[PDB]
């Protein structure tokens, strides 16, 4: 596993607009942002 | 041939027939005659504002019925490019969009009187029922 690394866990904030849907001339300034952590990890309750 | 009605939400069914070819022409004449008067050199800055009038139907709502039904400007407004407008030729003194909305109202005023017949009467029923149902007598008063 040393021929497939990683360097380090980041940070993303995709932005975007809403779908076709819920779309006018006005609700397009209305951006929706969401987060997803790179290479992170979720745990079970913390053993501290 | 060379190449349904609703009101007042009733339905009919057209019989109209074209037993020739002459009259079918002597009127597409006039149509296309009457179409051909109208473009001018003061129409293609209305032309540069169907990219305009394409947000302005979706800013508004009185326009955005407007440019259902205009199958060519709902079309152009997303397929055809224009560069700006040359310099008008003694741009200092005259005014080409007054000419090329004056010379249009003109061509409008004639083509219902040319394509169809005129009016001749209206209804004025100054005392008598309001509306009239097929087979009563109308008060009219000639124009």
């Amino acid at each position: 596993l040393m021929g497939d690394m990683a360097e380090r866990t980041t940070a993303i904030l995709v932005s975007s607009a809403p779908d076709a849907g819920a779309a006018t001339a006005t609700t397009r300034n209305m951006r929706i942002y969401d987060g997803a952590l790179y290479h992170g990890l979720i745990m079970m309750a913390y053993q501290a | 041939r060379t190449a349904v009605i609703c009101y007042n939400g009733r339905r009919y069914e057209l019989e109209t027939n074209l037993q020739h070819r002459d009259g079918s022409d002597a009127a597409i004449r006039t149509l296309v005659l009457n179409l051909m008067f109208s473009i001018n050199e003061g129409c293609l800055l209305l032309l540069a504002l169907i990219p305009t009038l394409l947000v302005q139907g979706a800013h508004d709502g009185y326009v955005n019925l407007l440019i259902q039904t205009a199958n060519c400007v709902r079309e152009t407004g997303q397929l055809i490019n224009i560069p700006p407008m040359p310099r008008i030729q003694d741009g200092h003194r005259r005014f080409p969009i007054y000419e090329t909305i004056s010379s249009w109202i003109s061509t409008s005023s004639r083509l219902g009187d040319t394509l169809g017949t005129r009016a001749i009467l209206r209804v004025c029923v100054f005392d008598g029922p309001s509306t009239v149902h097929p087979g009563d007598r109308t008060a009219v008063i000639q124009v």
